RNA sequence: UAAAGCUAAAUAUAUGUAGGAGACCGAUAGCAAACAAGUACCGUGAGGGAAAGAUGAAAUAGUACUCAGGAAUGAGCAAU
RNA sequence: AUUUUAAAAUUAUUUGAAUUUUUCUUCUUAUAAUUUAAGUUGUUUCUAUACAGUACUUUCUUAACCCACUCGUCUUGAAACACGGACCAAGGAGUCUAGCAAAUGUGCAAGUGUAUAUGAUUCUUUAAACAUUUUAUACGCAUAAUUAAUGUAAUAUGUCCAUUGUAGAUUUGUGGUGCCCCACUUUGCAUACAAUACCGGUAAGCAA
RNA sequence: CCUAUUAGCUGGUUAUUUUCGAAAGAUCUCUCAGGAUCGCUGGAGUUGAUUAAUAUAAUUUUACCAGGUAGAGAUAAUGAU
RNA sequence: AUUUCACUCAUAUUAAAUAAAAUAACUCCAAGUGGGCCAUUUUUGGUAAGCAGAACUGGCGAUGAGGGAUGCUCCUAACGC
RNA sequence: UUACCGAUACCAAGCCAUAAAAAGAAAGAAAAAAUUUUUUUUUAGAAUCUUUUUAUGAGUAGAAAAUCGUGGGGUUUGUGUUGAAGCGAAAUACGUGAGUUUUCGUGGAACAUCUCCCUAGUGCAGAUCUUGGUGGAAGUAGCAACUAUUCAAAU
């Protein structure tokens, strides 16, 4: 190390490439989830799908 | 060698060839600046290739004029050469390489009506 | 963007900016924080003085929710009111506001600043400092402790 | 194996590159560790002077508004 | 040859143009350059220079400090080449006339509620061409946190600079070099 | 409220099979392999492992006839 | 398109005085012109009464006169009896991600950033774009420091006032020389140098 | 196969013009073919001067201060003769 | 010691001379370098050396042009067309 | 004692660039050729812009600005069977330079954008560099163990 910086700290010393995960489908998944919980309502035929807490 | 015709003065006419381009045929003649210790062209030894410099620059008043003593504008179709009707004594036209013969005939006969000169009005004839 | 990178300027030069005699070799002084205390000592000493050694007592299982405590000075105490509501308390002298800072996320009232002279105010909180409590008593107010 | 071990060739050429700099010549310095029992008294003197000056200023602010 | 320094050529040491591309700021620069040239007033020169500086040299000014600076200058105009911001620590505000490059919403509301007004620089060019009864003001230019790390290195005797650290606590750079009990203090 | 047991959903998917797409590569590039490619070939064996795309719109137009020559092949007053 | 003016010089008529006594004697004490002022102007001939010729412009080739060791690299020092290079074509080397800082541009500002989700008369594109739960406590960084620590926590209620001094940008009123600079007068940003008060820790003194 | 293991050491590192321009000293180092740190360089930005002034200076002048080298001495001290 | 108030000390030639003296002062972020050698003069070891080790300046390195027949360091003199 | 010859240094003048400076954001007719009628040329105002003045110019390691070119994307507006890209030879051509532009020939199907932006696997003389093709040496070295061949006929 040579300047006025903060002392380095990074935790990259194992085989870190094998487990990296880029999220490409976070909106596709919410569309899918919305359609499933909407399909449930049409099968309950008037009764709600929530419960009292 | 200075060349001068009217008011136009050229400060040199020969090209600046690349060092060693006459001896090795993998070296092309386009100029590249010599870098690297022990060159004899970078160190300005007498008797070898000269280097270009800003001192050979041309007069601002005559920097882009042709021997015609006019500036050159290149046109591709009829509608592009209409801005020349206001400045016809300072510009001359040249037709682009990839236009067809039929288009060329019309461009030429309009340039004739506008009283502007055509540099290459002999091609494809 | 690769368009504006410094390396494109040195594309015709031999050494790419790293020098003829001292090349760009790989790890010529160690890896990471390697040489400190031996041959990186000066950098450590003049940029990070107190780095080596340990001091103090251990706390084995902290649980930070036990000592969470945001604060507010008496400077910012009349500013929590809207300006129109701040206005009428000036004219009328018979009524004072009662302020509950724990409804706003503050826990301890702290005592920097100046309160308006002869303008009483009543404050609720979990903790007070001595100076703050005195300054509230001086302009004719009262402090109330809650939980 | 053997090499040079000392010279100061070129050193004052580099020294005179950016001139020989002088101290900045300030007006006041800090009397932190200097003669005690003389500057504590000076603090008392200046407190008295300030009390007189501010009393006069307050007085004038009191008459001028009538 | 000839023995000159920086041979025959004069050095200048600052910013020369705008870097920003806001068209309205470019119009302002043109206007005050013209005013500076054609009436060398020393009032329009300074303004023409200040609205060229980078962001760090145009700090904000608070309402309370602005009112404090104008206490002995009733019915005058304060000129700031920055933003002015609100201050909750004030209880009341007087009537003020202020020209500034930007106002925040709360500060603008408070100023107009007391009977004051807010001005842009193109109106000040139209009403006070040479700055009669106008007071130039600046905010605190060395109050930024980044300036707390500059100066002498932290470690030189009796310095005041902050260090660059991951976090703060008894375990983060407090042992050797900051107390006498571990071998020396600073 | 230990020293016995069962149990959906919200999570993962460098494999197999099908479908859709890209500011990606363009035959020394892209998978090793755009072609009878894990093929031809090398090693006792465990294993190693390539090169090689394009006539023309149409051959349902791929060169008929004559002369010289043993033949290949060449030439034409002859031919798509 | 209004400093190729003004002035100066010259020449020919003048209005007056000198002295050196004169066909270049002085002093713009009145009008006209001229240049020696206020960076080249004129007359003849040729090209030529041409349309590309053997002439003019231009590009190659080959002589002469003077000069010219093999590039790249390490090195105090390379033409070196230091190393790599038989020739040609294609390929071929400071990039990506995390985390921090400085600089600069942009938005808002004592706050700022709509996380994961959910909503919608979003649904080739759209894996984009749009929205935020019908005196309003998700979380990060900032708004307060200091101490191993129990912890404690920033002038102080006489006045919503905003600690003190020296130099200093801008403003106010008179005078000097040319809106500028000076001599007083008024106000006193940023910042530099110091002083003082207060908060956390430690000594000292006293201590229920 | 782990694996494109590591190398303070050899070799290489791709367009133009224009502007500024070095070090081969010094401190610490299982340090002596390396490194950190100061010095020398470039870029960015404020504050100033643009008033033939003041700040300033590898230079003189005037006033004053400190020195034991060239020379000299041996009959003044020491040591030689 | 400090705080006030009154009076008064050359300046247009500037409290001695000279000055392409503000091409100044300061802060930030970074590169390369940390094997050197040579000449006149002073100087240590060595019989000496194109040997080894120091001092003050100027150079070569990083630099070409005219001269010394020739030559990294000598003399003149440093570089747009 | 005189004359002379001799630098990229010194002096005078032109031009390029760098640095600094003096100024500009309230626009009106000048010649020439033709016998007071027509004809030519110009009649400017972009702010990192336009006029004008002075001084200056060496450079390895290194740093910065402006500029030239390549594959692909958005916007704008273009070329092509009356011949695109590419390739060979060139030019009274432009630029200090990297380059840009054009003619002829070949070719047979696509190619740009400089109006302003986005983007990257983006620029080769070398690495005993990788893969492929090709030279001088050169009609040269050489075609040598194993005793040995001859006459006539057929094809
Ligand atoms: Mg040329
Ligand atoms: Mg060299
Ligand atoms: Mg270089
Ligand atoms: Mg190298
Ligand atoms: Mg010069
Ligand atoms: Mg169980
Ligand atoms: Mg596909
Ligand atoms: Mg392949
Ligand atoms: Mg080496
Ligand atoms: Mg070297
Ligand atoms: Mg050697
Ligand atoms: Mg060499
Ligand atoms: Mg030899
Ligand atoms: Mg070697
Ligand atoms: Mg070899
Ligand atoms: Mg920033
Ligand atoms: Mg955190
Ligand atoms: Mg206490
Ligand atoms: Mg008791
Ligand atoms: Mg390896
Ligand atoms: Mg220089
Ligand atoms: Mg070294
Ligand atoms: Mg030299
Ligand atoms: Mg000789
Ligand atoms: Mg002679
Ligand atoms: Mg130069
Ligand atoms: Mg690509
Ligand atoms: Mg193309
Ligand atoms: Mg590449
Ligand atoms: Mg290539
Ligand atoms: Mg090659
Ligand atoms: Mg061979
Ligand atoms: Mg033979």
């Amino acid at each position: 190390v040579a300047h006025n910086n903060v002392l380095p700290n990074v935790h990259l010393h194992k085989w870190w490439q094998r487990h990296v995960r880029v999220n490409f489908s976070k909106n596709i998944k919410k569309k899918k989830r919305r359609l499933l919980r909407e399909k449930r309502r049409k099968a309950n035929g008037g009764t709600p799908i929530e419960k009292l807490h | 060698a200075v060349k001068k015709v009217g008011k136009i003065i050229k400060k040199r006419t020969k090209k600046f060839t690349r060092f060693q381009s006459n001896r090795f045929m993998r070296v092309k003649p386009a100029w590249r600046k010599p870098r690297g210790i022990d060159c004899r062209v970078r160190r300005r030894y007498k008797g070898t290739n000269l280097m270009p410099s800003i001192g050979y620059g041309s007069n601002k008043k005559t920097k882009f004029l042709l021997p015609n003593n006019k500036y050159k504008y290149v046109v591709k179709n009829v509608k592009e050469m209409e801005p020349l009707i206001m400045n016809h004594t300072k510009y001359c036209v040249q037709i682009a390489h990839n236009v067809s013969s039929k288009k060329r005939k019309q461009i030429i006969e309009r340039a004739k009506q506008m009283n502007v000169s055509v540099i290459n009005a002999k091609a494809r004839l | 963007a690769t368009r504006f990178k410094k390396n494109r300027k040195k594309r015709g030069h031999v050494s790419a900016g790293h020098g003829r005699v001292g090349k760009h070799r790989k790890h010529p002084g160690g890896r990471g924080k390697a040489g400190g205390l031996h041959h990186m000592r000066i950098n450590f000493d003049k940029y990070h003085p107190g780095y080596f050694g340990k001091v103090g007592m251990r706390h084995l299982n902290l649980l930070k929710n036990r000592t969470y405590c945001p604060t507010i000075n008496v400077d910012k105490l009349w500013g929590l009111l809207p300006e129109e509501k701040k206005k009428e308390f000036s004219e009328n002298k018979d009524i004072a506001p009662v302020i509950d800072v724990t409804r706003k996320g503050y826990f301890k009232v702290l005592g920097n600043g100046k309160l308006k002279h002869n303008q009483p105010i009543v404050v609720k909180a979990r903790y007070f400092s001595s100076v703050a409590e005195k300054k509230i008593k001086a302009v004719g107010g009262q402090c109330i402790l809650v939980a | 194996a053997k090499s040079k071990n000392h010279t100061n060739h070129n050193q004052n050429r580099k020294a005179h590159k950016n001139g020989i700099k002088k101290p900045k010549k300030h007006k006041f310095m800090s009397r932190k560790g200097l003669d005690p029992n003389f500057f504590r008294n000076q603090k008392y003197c200046l407190k008295g002077i300030q009390k007189k000056k501010k009393e006069l200023k307050l007085k004038a602010k009191q008459e001028k508004n009538n | 040859g000839i023995a000159l320094k920086n041979v025959g050529r004069i050095k200048k040491h600052g910013r020369k143009h705008l870097v920003s591309k806001n068209p309205y700021l470019r119009l302002l620069v043109k206007l005050y350059n013209f005013l500076a040239r054609r009436t060398n007033a020393n009032f329009n020169k300074i303004i023409a220079k200040r609205l060229i500086m980078p962001k760090r040299y145009r700090p904000p000014l608070s309402l309370s400090k602005l009112q404090y600076h104008m206490a002995n200058h009733p019915n005058d105009i304060a000129v700031v080449v920055g933003s002015i911001t609100d201050d909750k620590r004030l209880f009341s505000l007087k009537q003020l006339k202020v020209c500034a490059l930007r106002f925040t919403e709360t500060a603008r509301k408070r100023i107009e509620d007391a009977g004051g007004e807010c001005l842009t620089f193109d109106q000040l060019a139209l009403k006070y061409p040479t700055g009669k009864k106008c007071v130039l003001l600046r905010g605190p230019t060395k109050a930024r946190t980044a300036e707390k790390h500059f100066g002498k290195a932290p470690g030189k005797p009796k310095s005041k600079a902050r260090p660059y650290v991951r976090s703060k606590g008894r375990k983060f750079e407090k042992a050797r070099g900051r107390r006498k009990s571990r071998a020396y203090k600073k």
